[PDB]
RNA sequence: CGGAAGGGCACCACCAGGAGUGGAGCCUGCGGCUUAAUUUGACUCAACACGGGAAACCUCACCCGGCCCGGACACGGACAGGAUUGACAGAUUGAUAGCUCUUUCUCGAUUCCGUGGGUGGUGGUGCAUGGCCGUUCUUAGUUGGUGGAGCGAUUUGUCUGGUUAAUUCCGAUAACGAACGAGACUCUGGCAUGCUAACUAGUUACGCGACCCCGGUCGGCGUAACUUCUUAGAGGGACAAGUGGCGUUCAGCCACCCGAGAUUGAGCAAUAACAGGUCUGUGAUGCCCUUAGAUGUCCGGGGCUGCACGCGCGCUACACUGACUGGCUCAGCGUGUGCCUACCCUACGCCGGCAGGCGCGGGUAACCCGUUGAACCCCAUUCGUGAUGGGGAUCGGGGAUUGCAAUUAUUCCCCAUGAACGAGGAAUUCCCAGUAAGUGCGGGUCAUAAGCUUGCGUUGAUUAAGUCCCUGCCCUUUGUACACA
């Protein structure tokens, strides 16, 4: 059937199941500590989220 | 909490989730005048001043859009009923809010002023409130297909060291 | 009655106030109190390209976040320890009241 | 750009003109007979009819096979 | 969009009962995060609220991941007149 | 701009050296070739282990076939005598896709058929753009106001001389008052036996217990003080401060006593410009194209790895300053149970040589891994100048882990086969103090995973404190028939 096969993948891993919290990519994602999103968006938005250049 | 969740997922779920706040609030106050966001969590309250310039049009109708915007936060980040709390409220002295000056430019530039009349009204006017010094670069295609970038500088503007992080505006 | 107040915070000034207001306060109400002991620093490291593409020079940041903690001992009831801790709260100062 | 492959069409509805006269059989008293058996799921209890085919027996929504 | 009449009859129900509502951006989703009580997928809810956005009953807002819906006077009196209920009861927005 | 002159500066330049590349093998990227596709952007510094790009699925944008509309909304028809979804059997198909073909059951006004129109697009356009990054340009340059010279573009200030990493200052001066950059600023690192503190860290004394002949050891237990070791806060400390020389005796330079430093490193970094890269980061976006037999989206498979060739970044070696086997002994950056998210780090005991498997524990983190028992190095046998016990390319058989799926060996382990390589040509890369280099450990890519990158630790030098010789940069003058210079 469609519904039956119109979600048969399984997206258990691999890096098409998780994306990007802004622009839902699937490249350059920064997973860590649970940000989930691009670095592009990364270096946008650092200064709103507390990361600062110190050194 | 039953998950236990780290306090270094909790500080870094804290920064996306003002970071998200404030990108909400920017696109969906723009018309109105955003500046900004300050949050306070308390135990079992949560109470956040929205930093705005027309509090008659960030209220609307008796309240009726900071309803909304607490319906907004209270169904997206799942919040309990009644356990967060927002107040708006008048940017004093907003000459020198760098934010609020370029969403004026660009409403300006929407409504159909030149830009050489809006650079030098917005120049004129944050003149006028007070301030050290200004930089208004508007890049962008002009009077034909070629990018033409304009910049009207006058006053003390600093560029390098650590002073540009916190004794000036970026916008 | 050994009631322990965690202090999470960015910044180092305010953590700084906050936790000289908690040691004012638990001079000022006259218990055994501890010294306020400082957890080491936590600097979390973010290395990313500067360069949405990846055309030109390889430069890469360092961005910084800078965690601290601190923790304060009390002997004393509930009831002092929230009647304390529900006054003077600002945003950098996390706090977390463990009973046990 | 020009195919060599025909395109396979959509099935076409093949309507039907007044259903219900096809299920139940009138007398000239007060009763009914039923041709087509019911099905006797928990979802669908006296009100549903099968499919009466050439060889077996079949309900669609439930699927539900009665064979020979 | 063919859709169940009692997930219309429900999407209808919490629009009415807030009038702003949320929605997340996966066409692939079994049930609604807030709803989890019915089917209500997430794709249909947020084909129904186009549907009611493209006719000019609802405001559009974005933040990264979900599609918000700020609902008009408009479409109160669309959805009183749909849903046959009387004007004196109003949605949980206007309360004071 | 000058293969014109006068100064200064730079290991992306040299001298003196150190380690290398180009020589052999392998990995990655690019060109070329073949292919249904070997998706594509970038071609000097400023493209080529770059797009965080270590791709079985996804990513995927390419190709081969098949679903679906997720074509909103408006207009005109159809319709409750029913507008239209779903459906196991048999043929088809790849699948247990009603995708189709013959037979009929079911959904209930949500829908269908045409016309406008909108949405979607990793489609084209970076020569339309915004933003970001790189470069000009790691050097010290740039600009108003007034006054002055010139009809004017323009010039002075913005410099003859000295000095500095610096348009940094001294001092003359048609200049004066100034502004950005540099400097200044923030963070990192040693100096504190002084302050604040410590049962999420230790020290000293004890109460014991164990062992050896009063004494020694015990991360084996607990406690009367404390922060010296541990951590982070206020601080302080270094400023050419003092002496002796050089120098207008001003700006400054060298050596030295005292001293932890008498030049640590990173970030930010001016005006103006690049027809630099990115539309393949965005529901940032303009124009063009497609829009139902889709350039939308999903599924199944392949490919992005293909191989007569060349180039670039790296890894392994060419050995006796070494290989193998045992014994001993030392870290810090760090990370750790996830909205969806289905996936954490592991102590300990058994099964097995091994990858691993099974059980109870600890840890949301100075609590548990962990006193983080990491390598080179230290000690003692085997080797004997042989492509040999160096090297591990290629290849066969087997056993497990992760995943729905390993075939083009995902990765790990065992045995066996045992190639080139004897210090590498023109040419070329990086560097001068805890530096190069050897060496190993963390994070990102991660379900399985580092031959990459970014941080950290151990051992730790040779040679130099100069120069415009080569390559370039910055001031002054000169010449120009250049100004896409």
């Amino acid at each position: 059937g469609h519904q039956q096969l119109y979600w048969s993948h399984p997206r258990k891993f691999g890096q098409g199941s998780r994306s990007c919290r802004v622009c839902s990519n699937r490249h350059g994602l920064i997973r860590k500590y649970g940000l989930n999103m691009c670095r592009q968006c990364f270096r946008q938005y650092a200064k709103d989220i507390g990361f600062i250049k110190l050194d | 909490m039953a998950v236990q969740i780290s306090k270094k997922r909790k500080f870094v779920a804290d920064g996306i989730f003002k970071a998200e706040l404030n990108e909400f609030l920017t696109r969906e106050l723009a018309e109105d005048g955003y500046s900004g966001v300050e949050v306070r969590v308390t135990p079992t309250r949560t109470e956040i001043i929205i930093l705005a310039t027309r509090t008659q049009n960030v209220l609307g109708e008796k309240g009726r859009r900071i309803r909304e915007l607490t319906a907004v936060v209270q169904k997206r980040f799942g919040f309990p009923e009644g356990s967060v709390e927002l107040y708006a409220e008048k940017v004093a002295t907003r000459g020198l809010c760098a934010i609020a000056q370029a969403e004026s430019l660009r409403y300006k530039l929407l409504g159909g002023l030149a830009v050489r009349r809006a650079c030098y009204g917005v120049l004129r006017f944050i003149m006028e409130s007070g301030a050290k010094g200004c930089e208004v670069v508007v890049s962008g295609k002009l009077r034909g297909q070629r990018a033409k970038s304009m910049k009207f500088v006058d006053g003390l503007m600093i560029h390098s060291g650590d002073p540009v992080n916190y004794y000036v505006d970026t916008a | 009655h050994r009631i322990r107040i965690t202090l999470t915070s960015r910044n180092v000034k305010s953590l700084e106030k906050v936790c000289a207001d908690l040691i004012r306060g638990a001079k000022e109400k006259n218990l055994k109190v501890k010294g306020p002991v400082r957890m080491p620093t936590k600097t979390l490291r973010i290395t990313t390209r500067k360069t949405p593409c990846g055309e030109g020079s390889k430069t890469w940041d360092r961005f910084q976040m800078r965690i601290h903690k601190r923790l304060i001992d009390l002997h004393s009831p509930s009831e002092i320890v929230k009647q304390i801790t529900s006054i003077s709260i600002e945003p950098g100062v996390e706090v977390e009241v463990t009973i046990a | 750009k020009s195919y060599t492959t025909p395109k396979k069409n959509k099935h076409k509805r093949k309507k039907v003109k007044l259903a219900v006269l096809k299920y139940y059989k009138v007398d000239e008293n007060g009763k009914i007979s039923r041709l087509r058996r019911e099905c006797p799921s928990d979802e669908c209890g006296a009100g549903v009819f099968m499919a009466s085919h050439f060889d077996r027996h079949y309900c669609g929504k439930c699927c539900l096979t009665y064979c020979f | 969009m063919l859709m169940p009449k009692k997930n219309r009859i429900a999407i209808y129900e919490l629009l009415f009962k807030e009038g702003v509502m949320v929605a997340k951006k996966d066409v692939h989703m079994p049930k609604h995060p807030e709803l989890a009580d019915k089917n209500v997928p997430n794709l249909h809810v947020m084909k129904a609220m186009q549907s009611l956005k493209s006719r000019g009953y609802v405001k559009e807002q974005f933040a990264w991941r979900h599609f918000y819906w700020y609902l008009t006077n408009e479409g109160i009196q669309y959805l009183r007149d749909y849903l046959h209920l009387p004007p004196e009861i109003v949605p949980a927005t206007l309360r004071r």
